[PDB]
RNA sequence: GGGGAACUUGAGUGCAGAAGAGGAGAGUGGAAUUCCACGUGUAGCGGUGAAAUGCGUAGAGAUGUGGAGGAACACCAGUGGCGAAGGCGACUCUCUGGUCUGUAACUGACGCUGAGGAGCGAAAGCGUGGGGAGCGAACAGGAUUAGAUACCCUGGUAGUCCACGCCGUAAACGAUGAGUGCUAAGUGUUAGGGGGUUUCCGCCCCUUAGUGCUGCAGCUAACGCAUUAAGCACUCCGCCUG
RNA sequence: AAUAAAUGAUGCAGACAGUACUAGAU
């Protein structure tokens, strides 16, 4: 923790300061996600766990349209970089 | 009453405290109520922590 | 930050006590576990009695390792004679 | 969310009624600016004034008491709500208690009353009622 | 204000009923009497009154409707607008008729609105059809109503600005 | 039991006077007398809420 | 309503902190029950309103030591806490979800609801393989009763537990759907923040979310609710018509 | 020299009708 974001932040930054970024918030819930995933594939009885993970990727596709419907151009930009398909 | 660890400013328990441990603890062994201690709930819970991990490591008693 | 303390039976000499100490830190040191304090309480009396002492050797160690040594130090522990209890807890 | 501006003001006025208040604030939009200065010159209320700041606006109403305990508005009513839309024509312009109160109407040339209307021949949302 | 009882009055009962209150010997029968008291120039109120005997809680139930009477206003022998009592679980709407219909409602309500000079209202109840709730209903409607020119006043304009 | 403390040099009954009172600071007359019949969790978890609270004992 | 352009209060990200029985997985624990072995030890032990069935002279119970195994986690414990709901209470650790506090730096309406659908879902129950200390449907026996296929007592299978799967029902209740705004007060309580003197301890005031009691207006058939509404209004969903 | 207040768990009691019953007036 602390890398990842920070990481992902430094790559997807449009400004100085873009935090609040769209495509920021995706990667970070697309590394979330994979990260429960991961785990959620041996502790398959969490059931809270895949409830967060629900959340996460309805934040993410509430996102998505929004993005699509707003710029499609930086909406197909961060399907390309991202692969969330 | 007045509580201890308010008054004091102190921080976590720092378990091996065997000495505030045991007069925080009745005589027989069982853990004081916190009508008598005086303290916080939060110390309160912080104490039963403490004086689990005791039990747990010879510091303090089961049966007396 | 990771905090260890164990306890030592009694019966043991002060130069096997100390060959078991360094053998538990070399068990540590396997991963690059830094010992970033010890202490040793030394002889105290147990509140309540074990397998066959009422007494015992008491052994503090301050650790930062990436929970690997910690399970390494757990299963030795448990499965070695020279100690008796131990304990691991993260000083966070 | 809230759904609609107009018919929390409105209720917001009739809770400031029932408890006998003196003042009220409001994000003031420009239709709550228009509705409150038509109750002003109606003689609903003694005076109103906006508040422009930074964040949206905000608008000051003072009850009217004329007498010794007396509520001047003594009910409202929404009726052009978000989900069930309300026009009337001009010749179905309605009047409030045979002319009595006063019915707010937004027309196809700026917000008037229903007598405003009835007089100038149009029609439109009906948008409150008041007694 | 509470209005004087010295006036002419047309008091007329609208029921009486039987209520039985048991005791170790048995029933004890008693008469519970509703009557309406008013004057046709817009005065009226209503009263009750309880007792062994018919005549003796008709007295009471006068008595106390004549401590009890209410002002009513008379735009043009009928009611200046329309309006809805809702005590009690009992809903009456009131309109105003032209000057030919006559008066339209259920018992109580009929007899309310006689005694009190109204000679032209278009009545109806939706709800239960007590006659102490009806009563008490079309009491709270009238209250409720307001004159043209007291609104005036109130509101700062004249009347002709309100009317037109 | 009351405790493990010894008195002496008083009368017979002085020493059941602080055996009565000091066996109420110990789970012999509630922990050792509730559980001689089951009580339901639901039951058991309302009776501390309805006893600790209205001080009925 | 559609399209175009701006804004932050709605919404969300980050920043520094806070609590919690939040979940899955692994290890550890000492009280207590049962059994076993041994030393001491006799005539009873257990039980009911009373009694008996039961165990005991092949030596019981009790007492003391040791071992074996299985479930739950005393005191802390409190309308205290968390969780969407069921539900979650010993200790240590690995992987993890959400929440609150000042947010103002960030995007700038990206929001609420949600038929159908998917998932989760007390206890009980079923299938596979283990395990079984106590408790304990069915069952056997001993009592009471006119009768007792019960209430009491003695034993006691499945079950209660573990891994996987299935079933998808409860007074699954706060008998109160979700979201937002407004609507007197006193009152404890949890986790925080700011301040008025004090380094404090601590007193007071203010401000956040949650949890409890009494109460104005208002609502209600009454009971009662009342800033956590059953008050005053808006949006969506499910349901009702002796 | 003084001197303490206790202790509480009670076993049994099954049924009663089909059709019946009071009013009051300005």
């Amino acid at each position: 923790t602390q890398e990842r974001k920070n990481q992902l932040i430094n790559e997807f930054k449009t400004h100085e300061s873009d935090t609040g970024s769209p495509e920021v918030q995706i990667a970070i819930l697309t590394d979330s996600i994979n990260n429960l995933n991961e785990h959620l594939r041996t502790h398959k009885k969490d059931h809270h766990s895949r409830r967060g993970l629900l959340k996460m990727v309805g934040k993410r596709r509430n996102l998505l349209t929004y993005l699509r419907n707003k710029d499609v151009t930086r909406y197909r930009e961060l399907i390309n970089k991202l692969g969330l398909r | 009453k007045v509580c201890y660890f308010t008054s004091n400013g102190i921080t976590h328990i720092d378990y091996k405290d065997v000495d505030l441990l045991k007069k925080f603890v009745s005589e027989r062994g069982k853990i004081l109520p916190r009508r008598v201690t005086g303290t916080n709930a939060k110390y309160q819970r912080k104490l039963t922590a403490a004086i689990k991990r005791a039990r747990q490591m010879a510091l303090l008693p089961y049966v007396s | 930050k990771y905090e260890v303390m164990y306890i030592i039976r009694p019966n043991i000499d002060e130069e096997s006590k100390k060959a078991v100490i360094e053998r538990f830190n070399n068990v540590l040191t396997s991963n690059g576990a830094e010992i970033t304090g010890t202490k040793d309480w030394g002889k105290r009396r147990l509140a309540y009695e074990i397998n066959d002492f009422r007494d015992g050797f008491y052994q503090i160690v301050n650790v930062q390792s990436d929970a690997a040594a910690v399970q390494e130090f757990d299963r030795l522990a448990k499965i070695s004679d020279d100690i008796i209890r131990h304990i691991v807890v993260k000083e966070e | 969310v809230m759904t609609d501006p107009i018919a929390d003001m409105l209720t917001r006025i009739r809770n400031a009624n029932m408890v006998r208040h003196e003042k009220l604030e409001i994000p003031a939009s420009k239709l709550k600016r228009e509705i409150a200065e038509i109750l002003k010159r109606e003689g609903f209320i003694r005076d109103v004034e906006f508040v422009e700041d930074s964040k949206q606006g905000i608008i000051r109403v003072f009850l009217k008491y004329g007498q010794n305990n007396e509520r001047v508005i003594t009910g409202l009513k929404r009726i052009s709500k978000p989900g069930l839309r309300v026009y009337a024509k001009s010749n179905e312009v309605p009047r409030v208690l045979n002319g009595l109160g006063i019915a707010i109407i937004s027309t196809s040339q700026g917000v008037l009353t229903d007598k405003e209307a009835r007089a100038k021949q149009a029609g439109g949302e009906v948008l409150a009622y008041v007694w | 204000r509470i209005d004087p009882s010295k006036l002419e009055l047309e008091e007329r009962l609208v029921t009486v009923n039987r209520v039985a209150k048991v005791v170790k010997g048995g029933r004890r029968f008693r008469f519970a009497a509703l009557v309406v008291v008013g004057d046709k120039n817009g005065h009226v109120g209503f009263g009750t009154g309880k007792a062994q005997e018919v005549p003796e809680a008709i007295r009471k139930a006068v008595e106390d409707a004549k401590k009890n009477l209410i002002e009513v206003p008379m735009v043009g022998t009928t009611i200046p607008h329309e309006i809805i009592g809702r005590f009690g679980a009992g809903n009456i709407l009131l309109k105003p008729a032209s000057e030919g219909t006559g008066v339209i409602a259920g018992g109580p309500v009929r007899a309310v609105l006689e005694l009190a000079g109204v000679a032209d209202i278009l009545s109806k109840s939706l709800g239960s059809n007590t006659p102490i709730n009806m009563i008490r209903a079309t009491l709270q409607g009238l209250s409720e109503l307001k004159r043209a020119e007291d609104v005036a006043k109130l509101r700062g304009k004249s009347v002709e600005e309100l009317l037109g | 039991m009351s405790k493990t403390v010894v008195r002496k040099n008083e009368s017979l009954e002085d020493a059941l006077r602080r055996f009565k009172r000091s066996v109420s600071k110990t789970g012999t007359l509630a922990e050792a007398r509730k559980r001689e019949f089951y009580e339901k969790p639901s039951v058991k978890r309302k009776k501390k809420s309805e006893a600790a609270r209205k001080r009925k004992f």
